């Protein structure tokens, strides 16, 4: 159908430039302009302007002329929106919208500005653990950065009884944990894994719950 | 710059009930072509934003005949016909009748459902995060409404403040509880200095507090 798809999340330092790619199938691109939306983290949206598929003239708020460029290819179906000389304040989820009265949004682009590095997490198996009716295991997933993990149990098998907290920052990195409630007529002889993904830097692991 | 005013800020509804947000523009708000062009979006924690009503009332295909809209002038109200939890998210108002266009800040839909107690579980270290020279104690207060709860740590029967992490998950799909992770950081060298971890919780649901702890010699 109809959908707008942008480019993944991003790492960027102080200072840098970011190029994000909004890309719309489904109608013909160069009836609809398409707006661009920021919603810094917290609450609030905020409107960035907008830029005239057909002639690419584009249209800056205020509050965003100077440092912010928007383009496109047509030749392509993509807008671009680039950010110049980036500020920590410029972290926030990006999103391209179509229509001057808006209808349809893209997924959202998140950009973290920081000078915190790229880092793996470490996955410790949080047991009881070893020795009723009811276990509850976990999984804590330390010192990551940047936003987000993947944690599934299992591989996606189990998805009853499972919370997953919201990461928070731990001084300059994130931490994430995620606590599964089974039978305990089911571990340790079912085996319980908790399957960490970190796509920033590429890490995989599978941790094995065993009984303490 | 119209600046739009939503109310109330987070509202609170049982499932079958109705809801009621409030818009309110600080001028109005009909374009230079004599629309209006006020729009409702639902955004849930998950995702990007999803069009409900466009032109103050005009329902967007595949939005249920549940959610209607209506106003003039500077007022403007979205009506929630009969709540579902598949309704749970963030409601905002906008309008694209003079430049910027302006967003309300949103108003937050909570289910109101019957209190729970927290279940509560603790967990040691575990033996790999002790050998990098660290030890979180990890306390997870699983299924309890209301969203208020307190949580204290004891070491050796003493309150410890410092180096306790909280998260709280937002609303449950199914059953409309929240959950809730507190975790004690400390070294493995003054972790190794005391025997007793205790996770105390005080929630509504009870006037003495559930704790759970373990000592480190006991099993
Ligand atoms: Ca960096
Ligand atoms: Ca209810």
């Amino acid at each position: 159908q109809i959908q707008l798809v942008q480019s993944g999340p991003e790492l960027k330092k102080p200072g840098e430039t970011v190029k994000i790619s909004c890309k719309a199938s489904g109608y013909t691109f160069t009836n609809y302009g398409m707006n661009w939306m920021k919603q810094a983290p917290g609450k609030g949206f905020k409107w960035m302007g907008w830029i005239k598929t057909n002639t690419g003239e584009p249209t800056y708020a205020e509050d965003f002329k100077g440092r912010f460029a928007f383009s496109l290819e047509a030749s392509a179906n993509t807008a671009y929106l680039q950010i110049n000389n980036l500020k920590n304040e410029d972290t926030a989820t990006y999103f391209c919208a179509r229509l001057r009265a808006v209808d349809y949004w893209g997924q959202g682009t998140t950009l973290t500005v920081s000078s915190a590095k790229t880092t793996a997490p470490s996955v410790y198996p949080l047991a009881p653990g070893t020795a009723g009716s009811s276990v509850t295991l976990g999984c804590l997933v330390k010192g990551y950065f940047p936003e987000p993990v993947t944690l599934t149990w299992n591989s996606g098998a189990l998805s009853s009884g499972v919370h997953t907290f919201p990461a928070v920052l731990q001084s300059d990195l994130y931490t994430l944990s995620s606590s599964v409630t089974v039978t305990s007529s089911t571990w340790p002889s079912q085996s319980i894994t908790c399957n960490v993904a970190h796509p920033a830097s590429s890490t995989k692991v599978d941790k094995k719950i065993e009984p303490r | 710059d119209v600046l739009m005013t939503q109310t109330p800020l987070s509202l609170p509804v049982s499932l079958g009930d109705q809801a009621s947000i409030s818009c309110r523009s600080s001028q109005t708000i009909v374009h230079s072509n004599g629309n209006t062009y006020l729009e409702w979006y639902l955004q849930k924690p998950g995702q990007s934003p999803k069009l409900l009503i466009y032109k103050v009332s005009n329902r967007f295909p595949g939005v249920p005949d549940r959610f209607s809209g209506s106003g003039s002038g500077t007022d403007f109200t979205l009506k929630i016909r009969r709540v579902e939890a598949e309704d749970l998210g963030v409601y905002y108002c906008f309008q694209a009748s003079h430049d910027p266009p302006t967003f309300g800040g949103g108003t937050k839909l909570e289910i109101k459902r019957a209190d729970a107690a927290p279940t509560v579980s603790i967990f040691p270290p575990s033996s790999e995060q002790l050998t990098s020279g660290g030890a979180s104690v990890v306390c997870f207060l699983n299924n309890f409404y209301p969203k208020d709860i307190n949580v204290k740590w004891k070491i050796d029967g003493s309150e410890r403040q410092n180096g306790v992490l909280n998260s709280w998950t937002d609303q449950d799909s199914k059953d409309s509880t929240y959950s809730m992770s507190s975790t004690l950081t400390l070294t493995k060298d003054e972790y190794e200095r005391h025997n007793s971890y205790t996770c105390e919780a005080t929630h509504k649901t009870s006037t003495s507090p559930i704790v759970k702890s373990f000592n480190r010699n006991e099993c």
